[PDB]
């Protein structure tokens, strides 16, 4: 039987020849099962006996579960020599981007790969041998005429063949939506149920004329459609059931799986947090190493169990209505958002929790969250959503005007729901007259890590603090912290540290360093702070005085 | 009708670059564009035996309703010695010196030349679908594609032949070709210069070669310079102002050897308040004046290395201003400049940055015949989602994204 499907031309990688692996012998009952299976495949034209001039071979095994044996060909060596193909189904649709349908049928293309022929010039490289008993007579030589299961090009070619077979049907029926995934077909429509079931039958018959069989209406699956970890109804979607185990002990493997399930659930279940649970995975990669759950991790997991206690579903996309995304701050640098078209029904949810570095502020993290949502929206719905954000316009406008990086802000609306995003402190742009001027400096030994941090002021006040287990960097930050502790509500501080200047001028309100947090606490309590910078060791007034004190 | 054989560089495979997700309006425009290009035979659909891909975008040079821009950056790197060594288009150093330089798009001419049949599979591109609902629409080029550095190398002989009557007619006009663009420079009055451009357009039109229809594609490289660093002139210096001044001069001494700050440091003795007024002594004024005379002279020993890449850094200055500098080795600037434009209602950051990158790239092409690699002060994801909204060039430079702020912001004001 010549197949009417146009074969795709396939080449081997340049300079490579076909496989030449010899077949290991198998037991007598495996060989008898292989001869029976291959004779039925030969009748159906899927394989063909070959002469001795073919020098190639690929090993074949046999194994069972039903009461039937199954043939298994190990194409690993042929796959290494096969050309690369156009990457297949790498990105799957997100259900929040599908549109509602009245009826959706799934169709399992039975025996899919073996229904698509294989390039004639390439068939010689798929040769395999059933061994004769005791290796006393010549083995039975076969080669494939269709897409072999487990070959590198079978998924790409089959999907290509399937699309070419479907395109006349879709052209005649633009009122039908088809999505192919592996050997399944999801067919959705808004037709009245009677004529929808008629189009399904017309599709099955169309497929059948190319040798593609599909389940009868008898054995056609029904809601829901378990697909890629989702549960899909024609009018609603959700994730498959998430089961978080109760364990007396937790290893890195168990918590990596736990963060994964929690991440997966966060696309619909609002409020999922994973900051404290992901902190436990820092640095360590021993899969079996037991990690003790911290106090905050136990609470976070408890908070997630309460969220996951009862089901939540998501609605599908209505292109006729606006796209709205709203963000709320959870604290500890954690954010969650919802994308919806109408209240009480979400398209999807999600979170943004990443700190870019050691220090950030809330306005920057909010902008990064809006960016993450803008990218996600373009992928799913092909457009940008209207934003509702817990920030007042004056707060963002003063931030992105003075932020050293370029940024783009979409049209948005202020939602008054606390906690609001705010600028907790703002350094002065010009020095403060009548405010004391602190010349701060620090120094430390790179071996003993013993340090000093102090200041000299124009009023004659001087101070030095001893420091242990510190660096030149930390001392320069301790020096600014010192001058903030010992100054009034207005203060000029002059440092020589470009490092410390870059941190504080970034105006952070959150940090992974306890020291920086304490400096943030002081800057909030101040009224006016001016931070100035001079080069070290250039004869610059009060800087040379405080440099001599802490150097000693 | 006879195709030029093209090959990759030895030991290199074709490009396999991800297609960026696109908005729905750009997917439609790309589908309409490509449906016509396929009817006109320029491109054909391909199958799964073609594993290569090159990203495509939709941009918009002002017109009624969308043009296709292919990011051949990867394929250009992988066919390099074919176009830079074998058929390299040399660079005339006089183009930067002409009073006026006009830029003309001749990329439409490539569409008449067929592409080497065994090379077409490397021009494969994909039109994405919204939410991956359908497999991408896969095309490959049958003719010379715009934005490919091989298209001018192949069309070069045909271009020299078409331009030959115009050059013998106008021996003083400089003509340089970079990819799909012609750069035409003259020393004429701006009125006579625009007439000469129209003449050249009519020459190309007469030989069947279509083209477009004080600023814009019209440049003036004789007014460009390398920009000087400047110190403020004040009547009252506070302790803070002098500390700003000694800080800048200390940074300047990293570039200029002869900078001195001793007389200025000695004004700030003994732990002063920042806001205290310090009148400049005679010795510091002369120290300040001598440093000002050093910064009006070019830094010497700065040379262009054709073996090295050009680097372009940009700083956001606020007030719609942006400063840039082009270099190959740090602190040895080959050019520095500034950019500014003032329409509050229509204008935003990404907008300005995008127009600055295109301006710097054009200055780079005119001067060195090569685009620089940009250190862009922007989030990676933010730039990748919005740069095609304001791109009006047919080429795309290399860029990376700087994540640390510089204090050198005010040092370039
Ligand atoms: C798994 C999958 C992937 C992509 N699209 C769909 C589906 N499956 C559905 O069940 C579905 C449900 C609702 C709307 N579209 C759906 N469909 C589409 C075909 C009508
Ligand atoms: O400027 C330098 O050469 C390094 C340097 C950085 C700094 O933050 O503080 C410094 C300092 O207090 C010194 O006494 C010497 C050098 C530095
Ligand atoms: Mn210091
Ligand atoms: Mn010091």
């Amino acid at each position: 039987p010549i197949s009417p499907i146009e074969t795709v031309p396939v080449k081997l990688k340049p300079g490579m020849d076909g496989p030449k692996v010899k077949q290991w012998p198998l037991t007598e009952e495996k060989i008898k099962a292989l001869v029976e299976i291959c004779t039925e495949m030969e009748k159906e034209g899927k394989i063909s006996k070959i002469g001795p001039e073919n020098p190639y071979n690929t090993p074949v095994f046999a194994i069972k579960k039903s009461t039937k044996w199954r043939k298994l060909v190990d194409f690993r060596e042929l796959n290494k020599r096969t050309q690369d193909f156009w990457e297949v189904q790498l990105g799957i649709p997100h259900p929040a981007g599908l549109k509602k349908k009245k009826s959706v049928t799934v169709l399992d293309v039975g025996d899919a790969y073996f229904s698509v022929p294989l390039d004639e010039d390439f068939r010689k490289y798929t040769a395999f041998t059933i061994p004769s008993i005791n290796n006393e007579t010549p083995g039975i030589r076969y080669q494939y005429n269709v897409l072999p299961q487990g070959w590198k090009g079978s998924p790409a070619i089959f999907q290509s063949s399937m699309t070419k077979i479907l395109e006349p049907f879709a052209a005649q029926n633009p009122d039908i939506v088809i999505y192919q995934y592996m050997d399944d077909l999801y067919v959705g429509s808004d037709l009245e149920i009677g004529q929808h079931r008629t189009k399904i039958e017309e599709l099955r018959q169309h497929l059948l004329r190319w040798g593609l069989t599909t389940p009868d209406k008898k054995h056609q699956k029904e809601p829901p459609f378990l697909w890629m970890g989702y549960e899909l109804h024609p009018d609603k979607w959700t994730v498959q059931p998430i089961v978080l185990p109760e364990k007396d002990s937790w290893t890195v493997n168990d918590i990596q799986k736990l963060v994964g399930k929690l991440n997966w659930a966060s696309q619909i279940y609002p409020g999922i947090k994973v900051r404290q649970l992901s902190k436990l995975l820092r640095g360590t990669k021993a899969l079996t190493e037991v990690i003790p759950l911290t106090e905050e991790a136990e609470l976070e997991l408890a908070e997630n169990r309460e969220i996951l206690k009862e089901p939540v579903h998501g609605v599908y996309y209505d292109p006729s209505k606006d796209l709205i995304a709203e963000i709320q701050k959870q604290g500890q640098g954690q954010w969650t958002y919802q994308i919806y078209q109408e209240p009480f029904k979400n398209l999807k949810t999600g979170k943004y929790a990443r700190m870019r570095g050691a220090h950030t502020n809330d306005v920057k993290q909010l902008t990064e969250a809006v960016q993450k949502i803008t990218t996600e929206s373009i992928v799913i719905w092909g457009k940008t959503p209207k934003f509702k954000l817990p920030i007042q316009k004056e707060t963002w406008e003063t931030w992105w005007t003075e932020y050293w990086q370029a940024t783009w802000i979409p049209e948005w609306e202020f939602v008054n729901t606390p906690p609001l995003v705010k600028l907790w402190y703002q350094l002065e742009k010009e020095p403060i007259v009548g405010a004391e001027t602190f010349y701060v400096d620090g120094a430390a030994n790179r071996e003993t890590k013993l340090g000093k941090a102090g200041y000299v002021t124009n009023k004659g006040r001087q101070k030095v603090v001893p420091l242990t287990n510190t660096t030149n960097q930390k001392t320069e930050l301790q020096a600014i912290y010192l001058a903030l502790q010992d100054s009034g509500l207005e203060v000029n501080i002059v440092t020589d540290s470009q490092y410390a200047l870059g941190i504080i001028q970034a105006q952070p309100d959150k940090s992974e360093s306890e020291l920086v947090n304490q400096i943030i606490e002081q800057l909030i309590k101040k009224e006016k702070v001016y931070l100035a910078w001079v080069p070290a060791h250039k004869g610059i007034g009060g800087n040379e005085q405080v440099d001599k004190l802490v150097s000693a | 009708i006879e195709t030029v054989p093209v090959k990759l560089k030895p030991g290199m495979d074709g490009p396999k670059v991800k297609q960026w997700p696109l908005t729905e309006e750009k997917i439609k425009a790309l589908v309409e564009i490509c449906t016509e290009m396929e009817k006109e035979g320029k491109i054909s659909k391909i199958g799964p035996e073609n594993p290569y891909n090159t990203p495509v975008f939709a941009i918009k040079k002002k017109d009624s309703t969308w043009r296709k821009l292919v990011d051949f950056r990867e394929l250009n790197k992988r066919t390099q010695d074919f176009w830079e060594v074998q058929l390299g288009i040399p660079h005339p150093a006089g183009l930067k010196k002409k009073k006026s330089v006009t830029v003309l798009d001749v990329g439409d001419a490539y569409f008449s030349v067929p592409l080497d049949e065994d090379f077409r599979k490397y021009t494969a591109f994909t039109i994405p679908s919204i939410n991956n609902e359908t497999p991408g629409i896969r095309y490959q080029y049958n003719v010379l594609p715009q934005g490919w550095k091989g298209s001018p190398a192949i069309f070069q002989s045909s271009m020299t032949k078409i331009l030959e009557p115009f050059k013998k007619q106008n021996p003083d006009i400089v003509i340089y070709q970079y990819m799909d663009d012609l750069y035409v420079g003259s020393d004429l009055e701006i009125g006579q210069h625009r007439t000469k451009i129209e003449e050249l357009r009519q020459h190309l039109l007469r030989w069947g070669l279509t083209t477009p229809d004080w600023m814009g594609y019209e440049l003036h490289p004789d007014k460009w310079t390398v920009q000087p660093i400047v110190l403020p002139e004040k009547d009252s210096w506070t302790v803070n102002d002098i500390q700003k001044l000694v800080g800048k001069l200390n940074w300047a001494s990293q570039i200029y050897p002869g900078i001195k700050v001793r007389q200025l440091s000695k004004l700030l003795r003994g732990t002063k308040a920042l806001t205290e007024v310090i009148p400049l002594t005679e010795e510091a004024e002369l120290e300040l004046a001598e440093n000002r005379e050093i910064l009006k002279e070019p830094v010497h020993g700065v040379y262009y290395d054709p073996s090295k890449d050009l680097i372009a850094e940009i700083q956001k200055q606020g007030q719609g201003q942006w400063t840039y500098q082009i270099y190959q080795e740090p602190f040895k600037n080959l050019k520095t400049g500034k950019y500014a434009r003032m329409r509050g209602a229509h204008t935003n950051d990404v907008k300005q940055l995008t127009e600055a990158v295109q301006k710097i790239t054009t200055e780079s092409i005119v001067i060195w015949g090569k685009t620089p690699k940009f250190k862009l002060p922007i989030q990676k994801e933010t730039w990748e989602t919005w740069w095609t909204e304001y791109w009006q060039a047919t080429w795309i430079p290399e860029w990376e994204f700087v994540n640390t702020p510089p204090l050198v912001k005010l040092w370039y004001q």
